[PDB]
């Protein structure tokens, strides 16, 4: 099955454990919210009275720096797209500025319409985290300064428009039809005021020389350049963004490579101003004596720290969602991203998945990690439905006291009077063959993450070390263990009664702690079996010197595990 | 849970943790004091006259319990067997 | 895995390997001698003075484990049952 697994999406790809989707359904959340160093634990902004909204100012001396190993990853890295091609020209001044040294490249960003800001976040950070404070304060930063947004671009945009521009910086506000898909370059000019650092946006050759101003060097002109400054005293290095396509509807960041030289702009590629005068670029920005300006920066946020704000953010998302964003975008790849729709809302598949975790209608595939569902129309149930036709030929009457399970669907179905409708508990229905691979071992997802293992059921935990040769650990009675236990019956007898119990007996254990102890053994299964007798305390000997007997094997060696079907033939 | 007879083991195994530690600096003193016995430094009274809180905070870490859990529902099971044979209370003379 | 009555025929079936040697040493030397009764350059004075290093690789040899793996086991899972019937560990008095 070389197709039983969909290629991921560039919104699902993780690097270090992050997908840009499952950025997305964190990123909302930093607006408001901020990483504990104490507890780790999120705390509002407005405790830490930051604003409402992440304040993007203290984010100018973000810019992203890219490990040569995480260039080829598709949408973290280098795009892959014809932008390569695109920027050629612009690379060739680029590098030689650079005594000929790869020191700016373009970046890929999820083409969801609002890129704009995805690629100003990819610039400060890498990453779809503090995306969502770059329009929402942009909004309120637009009407701060409207009158002064007024006093430059009442003569050259629209008063009206204005209205409709701070309608552009709305999170989910789709604007009515016939919109190019793309934000505009109104945004970028408060973004760079907002962060209170330059931004840069390129273009080819061509696109320098196009007569358009769609390529500008966008200054914080209605913040001065003391402000501009990082906390070094030294001006923000300025974060440089492209057009990734002749019909100007992506935009990518331009960030420099962790590690290597710092980008530096030439002066043939580095744009007038946008909106403000061409002398501000030697007073916003940390200009060089050769005529050009250095990008990216050495004031960058490691990739450490950011992993745990990720985790910071699903640890409330417990709370506030009820679901794992990482569920949820899964949940999106295999059952939104089925139907071939690109686009599609995270909070659609947050809450609507909640629903397969409240009747545990998700099983997940245990060999290629396919997430499936056991998805049933309603109308099927209904009356004119499929198994609402069976019911009545294969047992007869619709009955309220009668439960009907459809072993063809695993659905057991009680039949609820008012309604008319087989109501299947999707607790008790179990996927038995994948949709995907049909692989037989597809079990329940929960909602904190947790899959439903079972006795026998391997883990995607690594074995540290283990006889089984799986490589993977084991799951047993609540418990992760290394190898599978050795199983063999035992014998009781007391009070004239006798019971046959099967006694599981594990060994090997890389950790010492968890390996059977005889003493603790044989006491469970009297307690077990025989709560409450007098002198069971005899019987437990005679059952102790049985196990120890049994367990003496000859060769330490000799293991010989369960026989479980499908996790080991 | 604790039986009657596992208070009175808490209750001295808090005893030979500060015997011990009496002993201890008992003859740690001397050695100090035989290291320098141009030092002159005497009348010191006691080092530990009183089993002092975090003795016991130490000996809690050695008490076991006598009857596990089972063997309380093998006694408490017996008594329901004598009693449940019984319960007339609903006896009344009449008039 | 030695008990402390193993290693003491590692130390005595090392020593009737030198007394076999230096008591056939001092047999074979006089049979030897009746050669040249008349040399009168006989009766060296030790043969082996030494238990001698190269007998532990003998006697090594018929060293045997007491105790086997199967049965030391019956005790380190007695003794590992003391504890955890223990350990009430986090117990800190107030304040």
């Amino acid at each position: 099955g070389v197709t039983g697994a969909p290629k991921k999406n560039t919104e699902l790809v993780k690097v270090m454990g992050l997908s840009n989707y499952h950025c997305k359904l964190l990123s909302p959340i930093l607006a408001r919210y901020g990483m504990d160093k104490q507890t780790g634990r999120a705390k509002l902004l407005r405790d830490m009275n930051q604003g409402e909204l992440f304040d993007c100012a203290l984010l100018g001396d973000r810019a992203f720096l890219i490990e040569p190993e995480h260039v080829n990853t598709v949408g973290y890295g280098k795009d892959r797209s014809g932008s390569l091609l695109y920027l050629h020209d612009t690379l060739e001044d680029i590098k030689r500025a650079n005594k000929s040294q790869e020191c700016l490249i373009p970046v890929h960003v999820d083409g969801d319409g609002h890129c704009l800001v995805h690629a100003v976040s990819r610039a400060l950070v890498g990453r779809e985290l503090f995306w969502h404070a770059l329009r929402e304060n942009l909004k309120q930063h637009f009407q701060q300064h409207l009158a002064r947004y007024q006093a430059l671009f009442h003569d050259f945009i629209d008063a009206a428009e204005w209205e409709d521009i701070i309608n552009e910086c709305d999170p989910l506000f789709v604007p009515p039809e016939g919109v190019p898909l793309g934000l505009r370059n109104i945004h970028i000019f408060g973004l760079a005021n907002v962060l209170h650092r330059p931004i840069i946006l390129l273009d080819s050759l061509s696109g320098m020389r196009s007569s358009g101003d769609y390529s500008a060097t966008f200054l914080p002109g209605l913040i001065p350049a003391e402000k501009c400054t990082g906390k070094d005293g030294h001006l923000n290095k300025p974060i440089c963004i492209a057009w990734s396509s002749s019909g100007r509807n992506h935009y990518i960041p331009l960030v420099g490579i962790k590690g290597a030289a710092l980008p530096k702009l030439p002066m043939n590629l580095l744009p007038k101003a946008w909106g403000v005068p061409q002398d501000l670029i030697k007073k916003y920005i940390k200009l060089e004596e050769d005529g050009g300006c250095v990008i990216g920066g050495d004031r960058s946020l490691q990739d450490k720290y950011l992993l745990r704000l990720v985790a910071a953010m699903e640890e409330v998302f417990m709370d506030k969602h009820g679901i794992h964003p990482s569920l949820v975008a899964d949940v999106h790849q295999y059952f939104y991203r089925r139907t071939g729709v690109i686009g599609v809302q995270p909070e659609e598949v947050t809450a609507a998945a909640k629903k397969a975790v409240m009747d545990n209608r998700l099983h997940k595939c245990l060999l290629c990690g396919a997430l499936s569902e056991l998805h049933v129309p309603p109308e099927w149930l209904a009356p004119g439905g499929k198994l609402y036709n069976l019911a009545k030929s294969t047992h007869g009457q619709l009955r309220t006291d009668k439960n009907y399970s459809f072993p063809l669907n695993n659905l057991v179905c009680s039949y609820d009077s008012v309604k008319d409708v087989l109501v299947p508990d999707y607790g008790m229905s179990n996927l038995t063959a994948c949709n995907w691979c049909h692989g037989t071992s597809v079990r329940k997802v929960r909602g904190d993450g947790s899959i439903v293992y079972l006795d026998g059921d391997r883990t995607n935990s690594r074995s540290t070390g283990g006889k089984c040769g799986c490589g993977f650990k084991h799951f047993w009675d609540g418990k992760e263990y290394d190898n599978l236990p050795e199983a063999f019956p035992i014998t009781l007898e007391w009070g004239g009664r006798v019971v046959r119990e099967t006694v599981y007996w594990f060994q090997y254990e890389s950790d010492s702690s968890l390996n059977s102890n005889v003493y603790d053994v044989a006491m469970k299964l009297v307690t077990k079996h025989f709560p409450g007798e007098f002198g069971s305390e005899i019987l437990v000997q005679k059952v102790v010197h049985t196990i120890l007997h049994q367990t003496a094997k000859k060769n330490p060696d000799d293991y010989t595990p369960v026989n479980i079907d499908g996790a080991h033939a | 849970g604790f039986s009657g007879a596992d208070l009175t083991e808490i209750c001295q195994r808090a005893c030979k943790l500060a015997i011990r530690e009496s002993i201890e600096s008992e003859i740690r003193r001397e050695r100090e004091r035989q290291t320098n016995p141009s030092a002159m430094e005497v009348e010191e009274d006691d080092p530990v006259p009183e089993i002092r809180r975090d003795h016991f905070e130490e000996a809690m870490r050695f008490a076991r319990r006598s009857v596990s859990d089972n063997d309380i529902r093998k006694y408490e099971m017996f008594a329901q067997t004598l009693q449940q044979s019984r319960g007339f209370g609903s006896f009344r003379f009449p008039s």
